[PDB]
DNA sequence: TATAATCCCAGGCTGTCACGGATGC
RNA sequence: CCCUCGA
DNA sequence: GCATCCGTGAGTCGAGGG
């Protein structure tokens, strides 16, 4: 079971809304090279390699964890799309 | 644009003809040696489209620099072969005939 | 011939995604190699192999396009081919595409 | 602590009938005509049967298998029909705003027609659990408000109150009365029974219903 | 008929947590193959994609580092398991895979009830969701551990049965 | 279902039966363009009726009509649904004749078209939701405030 | 080892030859061993007799025929993919009615496929079996009118084809109606056409009250037979001019013509017996001296009227009765197709007779054998009852040949077959096996023939019974039909007998299938044996009477699925048929006569007999069968051995010393183990892999062709463009893989090069070409490689070349090469195991020997079965097999326990006791007492009530052993299991279903032509189908993007999928999907129907999904 | 119904 | 391109049921 | 597509 | 208003074989 699923499901008015928020954030992180993360270095999910701990390649995990943090804001009609896109590309170039 | 709807209606002979890229005159498939589409046959490239990407039948225009250009000699447009899945043919009947769906589907609409 | 009724029959015309990706990566890598040259010699190679308008020009036409003699443009083609050979022997990137 | 008795009682495996076949008599059997033989098998698989008894049992077995197959086919069909008729039903909003509802009876007329008796627990649960009350209900000093999703406990409580003769029927929001277009609303539908909570908007309850009816269909004897 | 879908015989891993399934190495390799190629380029196991694909083309040309790379690939992601016939939505469930030697798919003991899967030689199909949307959909919604109750009855579908009940009773 | 020892929540059956009661038959046209004995959806006839009462016209007198799931599925407003179920010929002919438009309301339609279904993550309710971190949100808030 | 056999029942007669149904049928059909003038009127002889003479040369007549020698032997046929057949020569003579000229010549009619010694066929190199079909026996039947209670329907049924089904009914208005080809007309008319007058019909039918009044119509008797005939012709043939000779021709052809109308001989006899009349011919009437004469119809109507009125001695008929159903064997079916082909040839003959010179003609010029050849060829190739043989083990073949199908041509169509036809009828007793039948849709349609059962010449099935006179059971064996059986009272075979006399004053018997308690004096007959009531397979299940029918069925069906093992053993417990089955299946070699064995070799066995002659038997070795199982015969004898007649010379596949060996004999313990055996799964000891238990040889045939093209010929070569020596290493000079080489997926069996198609080099290709300064070669690599997940060692290569002796291939094809790749398959995870009792499952775990629960003396069990299987499955036989198997393990002996005459409990108890005395006492003599753990488990047993309190540890342990349970030590701990565990020897088989064959995965690959959706099937490297129901799943979950993904990027969306793979391999997220191509196919296929399909926006303005490509 | 027979009639008219 | 020919491709060959709709006393 | 065999 | 013939339905996935 994905950790804190009860909490995430408690956050929203529909489970599917959660799914969308998560997937969108995952694509955001994948697009900006994770640089936009609200996670502190100790809050970073880790993959255990042959060598040692590395970052977690799965953006969805990251997204759900970030969503757990309560540092993300979700909703409809918060910002025009293009403006958001270019603000993110300005803050975090790819 | 975004597709919000799908309509299905009856097709006029004028509509049908306006779809068609040519009328197939002959009941011929392919040449029994060269294995190529017969002229005014069911597979004819003059109508439906080129067999090879951006290449005519005779081979006069082989490149993308010619697009929309119809070869004069073999009468084949130079374009993507994929259109052979798309472009419609047609057959003009001497005497008109009845679409059987509007005949034998009870109760008969025509009837 | 016999009736299709056919589901055991593959489609041999259309490219598989593998082939598509292969051609894509080949074009990209070729642009990488041609970027390591000067724009004129790269353009000469492109016009000689037909990467620009789709067809291969003769020496007189490339020479008339850049404004030089056929011998000159042929020699430019040669030195470009040579530099590409050197960069190929060095990097060995394109080898895989020779099948 | 006998293994048969253990597995049977715990529910791990086996049932009273199969066990009885393993121990006591095999029992009566059917003729191919659906008629019953007058002479039962006195044997158990422990004892072993006569070729005759075994033969009768083969009648029965064959009939059974056939039934199972043909049934599977028809059930598949029904399921497909159902999916096709319900597929556009999806929860499209929170409230249709309907004042309409249905009243779920806790009592059914006796076969003796002597009086009304309490409906079986499971039935009541299936008609009640996870539903929204369309009206305020005051019973056993407990206040059940309009807009309350009945929990399992709420339902048990209502059964109790029924046994006390306080309430014979429970008003509830139902898709039968739901005025939502091209689907149902949140309230009228119910719990999302997988999550035991109010259903998320956008859940497709048509396919759910269809499948839910479908799967046991193959089991219906 | 879809790309990125294999099938094999299912066997019961008891050792699986509810959210997991045994996925054979070969199968997992072929299904994730593009991701495996990309990850192979990210590492030094191959200069480029094509060389890596040709590398995987023959079985004796396959080394161990590619398996580790594959392990790096599938991290956090889930696949989909399905048994035919599919009677209800639980006929398909999401499982975070775990690579196993051998050709058999290892399934969790509980979820069997929802699949109506014993092992007589039943076989199941696998599917790899591609996008991040597909993945989030699978993990938040279609995850096995996330549906413990029948959407029909509202009773737990995943519950102890057979051996488990037997032991606890004993 | 009970008799066989299968627990099944009534609300599903209620959904289906609701789809069975979906249609009505006209016992009188009133001031509308409808014909006596014409069969249509209860929703549509009630909408038309409220439109006539609001207009002051005579309402359409109608009767409840119960049909099985098969006929009802074939009777749906979407011809892509009906054609993809059974009686394909009949459906396609009658639909073409009427020049009927499929509004792509249901799932099956969009499945055929390969589109995104109107349920779950594809529901218009939740699919327009946006995700923004406080840093980006504040950057945008400054860009908004400065103009 | 010694084999102890149980049971008090003495079988009087042995089992008849099993394959004899096939063999006798086909031989009786061909009569090749019969001189042409001694042949009877049946078979292909019947075919010739029916077809010829051909009139209107004016006359072409049949003299006789013959069968020649096969152009090739069997093994050669299989090798070269030819058919095993004999040339058919027939003698015809041409006779002009006028000239008197007689021209006579022997004509070649083509070839007739020949049946091998075991009862199979070889068609185009593939062994095949012809399955006997069941149907309604021809005759006259009467069944109650379902609509009208008290009334009835007479039905006259001919052979399949051979005539119309005729129904007779009494209509509501009272008239007698006749239905033919779905046409209702008064029978009175036809009766008049037969020449009947009201007088004869009134005296005949008048007795039955006011029945005959419905037969009375004055208008009919007011006209002579001619007028009535023309009338009926007008009734049956609207639009057809009622010319007299035309009507006579049609009607005669429809009823009195033996050529186009034939009842079965069985149909004839049954009609006679039912109606109490005698049939001269096989038709319903005759044409004699210009007029039609009655045979059937009047007695039929008389019987019908008698049945209707309630006239005594008249009854309806069971159409599922085994007396009213008959079996059409291979000879009869072959006869029919042969007949049709011959008639086609006759049309050809007449059509040739109307043309050409009327003077010069020969039987050669007239006869074209082509349609006959095509007819036979179609019967042995594309027909229904001709099936790919099941060779997996000998038993599979035997049963296959013993099958009975109700489907096929002339048979029931599926989904039109309900319960009545699928049911086990009371007369199935000793005839059709009540057990063996497929699971699922086919249940009840495919059945098997009983062991002692026989099919007679009339197509009916007979079962043996013993004559009982005055309470004395003789050895006289009377084979009875179902009706004959229904005439008597028959006691059970287990009936107590002192000598030949009935010992019991109360005996169990059957009257018309109904079980009844009777006196010895009332017993007419007696069962031969229990074996007679079940099939071959079902007779291989020990303790059958302890097994529930279903799991028994699975027992049989899975027995036929068993893969032959290298180490295979006959079961520790046997039913006694494990020998005969090997014999009749011709799997094992036998000594022809008495004599001395001259030589013994792997490839050869030479025997000198009492005659002095030296006979060499070649040995079949490592031969691949239909299903991929290896067939090889191991010599069982030593040089100079003295053999008698019928002694075993060599063991074939899956046989141990003349006994049938399918699976293995292992040591099982039935306990749960750590949830690995949860739900039918099984746990096995790794030791089984060590000693090569459950290991089999599997061969896989591969084939590639080199053909002539228009771009130039393909050729087999060792020169393959762009391949390293590493790739070509195991290839020989010609390009063929060497014998004995190990091949892995990706390896090349046969190198091949094909000239490239027309290639317009893309600018990238030209640039790269110029860069590497290498010319693109003419050919390309088409070479046959190894399918992923397959491989092995190469046993053989077969090369066929055009222009070489004895070799001619299909047009356009140069050369054909076949590579035979075999393998040795160790038991592994996912492989399926099963027993004769129906317990089945996959191996989920293989434990190292130290983890296996073991005996106190340190003997680890082989296989761990979960007990939870047994109770609901209700098969207890496996248990008894396990106990007696344990006693056998210790006493070192096997057993023969007949079915329903068994080894009962007490005897197994005694045997078990002896087994204990071996198992324990040895230890006490070894200077060891009882272990502490054993004492604990004994305490637990006392608490379990499994032992008696107060007895010594030894006595209690023995008390546990007679219960077949023993102390078992967990290998991970050393601590005992808290209770005693059942442990013994069980017979467990490896089935054909193995994970090596079934594992498949796909990323991308081949797509279908039109739809551009991926292919399917493993061999084609196909993708899994995501069905409607799966879409229902994803929809119910409400996962939109996963579904959409499945609908586009995964399957038919080409832009989507190419861009997808490209996106992933670049480490980019996948792109938004576009319209699936199959939708475009839908649109265009609707347009071809003249339907306009328009994709519109919200403004109803058209949106082109074809992007302008389809628009001018 | 049947084209052949119908044509035979139509031809039989002359 | 020249006796005279003038209405058939035969295939016949059967054990389901339920619903809707047109058709016939 | 038919058969046969698996679930 | 009530019988009768015609048309259309009748589980999924997988395997092998022709
Ligand atoms: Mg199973
Ligand atoms: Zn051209
Ligand atoms: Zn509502």
């Amino acid at each position: 079971a994905e950790p804190g699923i009860d909490k995430l499901f408690g956050m929203v008015d529909s489970k599917y809304r959660l799914t969308v928020v998560v997937a969108k954030r995952a694509q955001q992180l994948l697009r900006h090279g994770f640089k936009n993360t609200v996670l502190e270095p100790e809050e970073r999910p880790k993959m255990q390699t042959l060598e040692g701990l590395f970052d977690d390649p799965n953006a969805v995990t990251w997204a759900m964890k970030e969503l757990l943090t309560g540092r993300l804001v979700f909703g409809e009609n918060l910002v025009p799309e293009d403006r958001l896109q270019k603000e993110m590309e300005r803050l975090y170039p790819v | 644009k975004e597709v919000r709807k799908v309509r299905i209606a009856l097709a006029s002979p004028e509509k049908i003809r306006s779809w068609s890229y040519g009328e197939v005159e002959k009941p011929e498939t392919i040449n029994y040696r060269t294995l190529k589409p017969e002229r005014d046959g069911l597979f004819d490239e003059r109508i439906f489209g080129p067999i090879k990407d951006y290449e005519c039948a005779c081979g006069k225009y082989k490149r993308q620099r010619f697009e929309g250009k119809v070869c004069e000699r073999c009468g084949v447009e130079v374009t993507k072969s994929i259109v052979r899945r798309y472009r419609m043919g047609h057959i003009e009947l001497a005497t008109p005939a009845a679409h059987i769906w509007f005949v034998k589907d009870v109760p008969s609409k025509i009837g | 011939p016999v009736s299709l009724e056919g589901d055991f029959i593959p489609d041999e015309h259309l490219p598989s995604p593998v082939d598509a990706a292969t051609q894509s990566l080949l074009s990209e890598e070729l642009e990488k190699a041609l970027s390591k040259l000067s724009e004129r010699e790269a353009m000469v190679l492109k016009l000689r192999k037909g990467l620009i308008d789709g067809r291969e020009h003769t020496l007189e036409e490339v020479g008339a396009f850049f404004g030089v003699t056929r011998e000159r443009i042929r020699q430019i083609e040669n030195k470009a081919l040579r530099k590409l050979k050197y960069h190929e022997s060095r990097t060995r990137k394109l080898r895989d595409f020779l099948d | 602590f006998n293994p048969l008795y253990v597995m049977a009682q715990s529910g791990a495996r086996g049932n009273p009938q199969q066990i009885r076949q393993l121990c006591g008599l095999r029992g009566l059997m059917q003729k191919p005509s659906g008629e019953t033989f007058e002479v039962p098998v006195r044997s158990s698989f422990r004892e072993g049967l006569t070729v005759l008894e075994y033969f009768i049992s083969s009648h029965g077995a064959r009939k059974g298998g056939a039934d199972t197959a043909l049934r599977t086919a028809d059930s598949g069909y029904l399921t497909r029909k159902l999916v096709d008729v319900t597929h556009e039903i999806v929860v499209r909003e929170a409230d249709c705003g309907t004042t309409n509802y249905i009243s779920v009876p806790l009592f059914q007329p006796d076969e003796v027609t002597r009086s009304l008796r309490l409906r079986k627990r499971a039935d009541i649960e299936a008609g009640l659990y996870g539903r929204v009350l369309a009206r305020e209900v005051e019973v056993l000093g407990v206040r059940l408000e309009e807009g309350r999703y009945l929990s399992m406990d709420d339902v048990h409580l209502l059964i109790k109150a029924a046994e006390a003769g306080e309430i014979q029927e429970v008003p509830v929001r139902s898709p039968l009365t739901c005025q939502t277009r091209y689907g149902v609303c949140q309230k009228c539908y119910g719990y999302d029974l997988s999550m035991a909570r109010p259903v998320s908007i956008g859940e497709a309850v048509g396919i759910v219903a269809a499948q839910s009816i479908g799967e046991p269909g193959t089991q219906l004897t | 008929r879809v790309d990125y879908s294999g099938r094999s015989v299912i066997v019961v891993g008891p050792q699986l947590k509810l959210h997991q399934c045994g996925l054979p190495k070969r199968m997992a390799l072929e299904l994730f193959k593009p991701f495996l190629l990309k990850k192979m380029e990210e590492k030094g196991i191959a200069p480029n994609v094509k060389a890596a694909r040709r590398m995987l083309e023959r079985q004796r040309d396959i080394k161990d580092e590619v398996w580790d790379a594959l392990e790096e690939v599938i991290h956090g992601k889930v696949v989909l398991l399905n048994r035919a016939p599919t009677l209800h939505r639980l006929g398909i469930q999401a499982f975070q895979p775990v690579l196993v030697e051998g050709q058999s798919i290892q399934l969790h003991p509980l979820v069997c009830e929802a699949f109506n899967a014993d092992f007589d030689g039943d076989q199941m199909a696998v599917h790899v969701p591609l996008s991040s949307f597909a993945q989030a959909e699978a993990r938040i919604q279609m995850l096995s551990a996330h549906n413990l109750l029948s959407p029909a009855s509202g009773e737990p579908l995943a519950k102890p049965s057979r051996d488990i009940i037997l032991g606890l009773y004993y | 279902y009970r008799a066989q020892g299968v627990k099944l929540h009534d609300k599903h059956i209620e959904i289906v039966v609701r789809q069975m009661m979906k249609y009505v038959e006209v016992t009188d046209p009133g001031d509308s363009r409808l014909l006596e004995g014409q069969v249509l959806e209860k929703w549509d006839v009630e909408a038309l009726n409220e439109r006539l009462i609001a207009e002051g016209k005579t309402p359409v007198a109608w009767k409840p009509l119960l049909m099985g799931v098969t006929k009802s599925a074939l009777s749906t407003k979407s011809w892509l649904s009906a054609a993809s179920f059974q009686n394909t010929t009949h459906v396609l002919t009658e639909a073409a004749i009427a020049g009927k438009k499929d509004e792509l309301i249901g799932l099956k339609e969009n499945v055929i078209l390969g589109r995104l279904i109107p349920a779950g993550t594809g529901s218009d309710f939740v699919r327009f939701t946006q995700v923004v971190d406080q840093k980006t949100l504040k950057a945008i808030e400054e860009a908004r405030k400065e103009a | 080892m010694e084999i102890k056999r149980f049971g008090r029942i003495r079988e009087v007669i042995p089992l008849p030859p099993l394959t004899e149904i096939q063999v006798e049928s086909y031989r009786r059909a061909l009569q090749a061993d019969v001189p042409p003038e001694k042949r009877e009127n049946v078979g292909i002889q019947a075919a010739f007799r029916e077809t010829f003479p051909i009139e209107e040369g004016l006359v072409l007549d049949f003299l006789e025929y013959r069968l020649g020698e096969p152009p090739f032997p069997q093994d050669e046929c299989r090798e070269k993919d030819l058919t095993y057949q004999a040339p058919l020569y027939a003698r015809l003579q041409l006779i002009h009615k006028d000239t008197g000229l007689i021209k006579e010549d022997e004509v070649f009619l083509g070839h007739i496929p020949l049946m091998t010694e075991d009862g199979s066929f070889i068609i185009n190199g593939a062994d095949r079996v012809i399955v006997s079909q069941i149907h309604r026996s021809p005759g006259v039947y009467f069944t109650p009118d379902p609509a009208r209670p008290g009334r009835y329907i007479a039905s006259i049924i001919p052979l399949p084809k051979r005539g119309p089904w005729i129904d007779l009914e009494v209509e509501p208005n009272g008239v007698v109606s006749m239905k033919v080809n779905k046409r209702k007309f008064p029978l009175v008319l036809l009766l008049r056409v037969l020449g009947y007058d009201q007088e004869t019909l009134a005296r005949e039918l008048g007795a039955y009250g006011e029945l005959v009044q419905g037969l009375m119509d004055e208008s009919v008797f007011a006209m002579r037979p001619e007028e009535a005939l023309i009338r009926l012709f007008t009734l049956l043939r609207p639009g057809d001019p009622p010319k007299r000779d035309k009507a006579v021709a049609y009607v005669y052809g429809l009823i009195a013509d033996p050529r186009r109308y034939d009842l079965g001989e069985a149909g004839r006899y049954k009609a006679e017996e039912k109606l109490g009349i005698r049939l001269s011919g096989r038709t319903l009437a005759r044409f004699e001296d210009g007029e039609f004469k009655d045979e059937v119809f009047l007695p039929t109507l008389r019987y019908l009227f008698a049945l209707t009125a309630g006239v005594p001695g008249h009854e309806v008929d069971d159409i599922d009765h085994l007396g009213n159903r008959r079996i059409r064997t291979v000879g009869e079916l072959m006869t029919d197709q042969f007949r049709v082909g011959l008639a086609r040839l006759a049309r050809g003959v007449r059509e040739r007779m109307l043309m050409g010179s009327e003077d010069s003609l020969t039987p050669a010029k007239l006869v074209n054998s082509r349609p006959l050849e095509a007819a036979i060829r179609e019967f042995f190739s594309r027909s229904q009852l001709s099936q790919f043989k099941d060779e997996t083990n000998p038993l599979s073949s035997l049963r296959h040949k013993r099958r009975i199908s109700a489907l096929g041509p002339g048979g029931l169509t599926r989904e039109r077959a309900g319960f009545d036809v699928r049911d086990v009828h009371r007369t199935h007793y000793g005839r059709i096996c009540p057990v063996e039948t497929p699971e699922g849709a086919n249940i009840g349609l495919i059945t098997s023939l009983a062991a002692y059962a026989r099919v007679d010449e009339l197509g009916f099935i007979r079962t043996p019974y013993r004559r009982v006179v005055g309470g004395v059971v003789t050895d006289e064996v009377v084979y009875m039909t179902a009706t004959e059986e229904d005439r008597y009272t028959i006691a059970q075979a287990n009936t107590p007998l002192e000598g030949n006399r009935i010992a019991a004053e109360r005996v169990v018997a059957r009257r018309k299938g109904e079980p009844v308690i009777v006196s010895p004096e009332e017993v007419e007959f007696m069962d031969v044996s229990p074996k007679q009531v079940f099939s071959v397979n079902t007779n291989l299940i020990p303790f059958l009477e302890h097994d529930d029918a279903n799991r028994a069925l699975m027992g049989s069906n899975m027995q036929t699925q068993a893969v032959p093992l290298i180490r295979a053993q006959a079961p520790v417990v046997m039913t006694g048929l494990e020998e005969r089955v090997v014999r009749d299946s011709l799997a094992a070699l036998y000594a022809e006569e008495d004599g001395e064995v001259a030589k013994v070799d792997g490839n050869r066995i030479v025997v000198r007999y009492e005659d002095g002659r030296l006979v060499e038997y070649p040995l079949r070795r490592f031969y691949r069968s239909n299903q991929g199982t290896a067939l090889d015969q191991r010599p069982r004898v030593v040089v100079g051995q003295r053999v008698r007649k019928g002694d075993l010379l060599a063991d074939g596949p899956a046989s141990e010393n003349g006994f049938l060996a399918l699976g293995q004999n292992v040591l099982v313990a039935i306990m749960p183990f750590d949830g690995y055996n949860f739900e039918d799964a099984i746990v096995i000891s790794e030791e089984l892999l060590k000693r090569d238990f459950y290991t089999s040889i599997h061969i896989e045939r591969y084939e590639i062709e080199a053909r002539d093209t228009k771009l130039g010929p393909e050729r087999i070569t060792r020169d393959i463009p762009h391949l390293s020596e590493a790739a070509l290493r195991d290839l020989d000079e010609e390009g063929v893989v060497r014998i004995g080489a190990e091949v892995k997926p990706g390896d090349i069996l046969v190198g091949r090069t094909s000239f490239k198609g027309e290639s317009e080099p893309t600018p990238e290709e030209r640039l790269l070409r110029s860069i590497f300064g290498e010319k693109a070669r003419d050919v390309k690599d088409t070479s046959l490689r190894v399918p992923p997940g397959e491989g092995g060692i190469v046993v053989r290569t077969v090369r066929l070349r055009r222009g070489d002796p004895g070799v001619e291939l299909k047009p356009g094809v140069r050369e054909v090469v076949r590579v035979y790749v075999a393998q040795k398959r160790k038991l592994q995870v996912g492989d399926k195991l099963a027993n004769r009792h129906g317990n089945k499952g996959v191996v989920a775990k293989i434990l190292p020997v130290e983890d296996m629960p073991h005996l106190p003396d340190g003997t680890p069990v082989d296989v761990i079965l979960n007990p939870l299987g047994v109770p609901s499955r209700m098969n207890l036989g496996q248990i008894l097999e396990t106990h007696l198997g344990l006693a056998g393990y210790f006493l070192g002996q096997r057993y023969i326990s007949p079915i329903f005459d068994g080894a009962k409990e007490p005897e197994i108890k005694e045997l078990l006791a002896q087994a204990f005395e071996v198992y324990f006492g040895k230890r006490k003599g070894e200077g060891f007492g009882v272990d502490k753990r054993e004492v604990e488990v004994l305490r637990r047993a006392e608490k379990l009530g499994l032992v008696t309190p107060g007895k010594t540890p030894e006595e209690q342990l023995k008390e546990l052993f007679l219960q077949g349970k023993v102390v078992l030590y967990d290998g991970r701990t050393g601590e005992p299991i808290e209770g005693p565990i059942v442990v013994g020897q069980m017979f467990i088989m490896k089935l054909y279903h193995m994970v090596e064959d079934k594992m498949h995965a796909r990323s991308t690959g081949p797509y279908s032509l039109i739809t551009q959706q991926p292919l399917g099937g493993k061999a084609q490297f196909g993708g899994q189908r995501f069905g409607e129901m799966e879409v229902w799943a994803l929809e119910a979950y409400g996962a939109a993007h996963t579904l959409q993904e499945m609908l586009t990027l995964k399957s038919d969306d080409i832009e989507g999928r190419n861009a997808a793979y490209e996106a992933i391999i670049k480490g980019e997220d996948v792109p938004e999907p576009s319209v699936p191509e199959s939708f475009r196919v839908l649109v265009k296929e609707l347009q071809a129907l003249a339907l306009d399909v328009q994709t519109l926006d919200e403004k109803d303005n058209p949106v082109d999904i074809f992007e302008g490509l389809a628009s001018k | 119904s049947d084209p052949v027979r119908q044509y035979l009639h139509e031809i039989g008219q002359v």
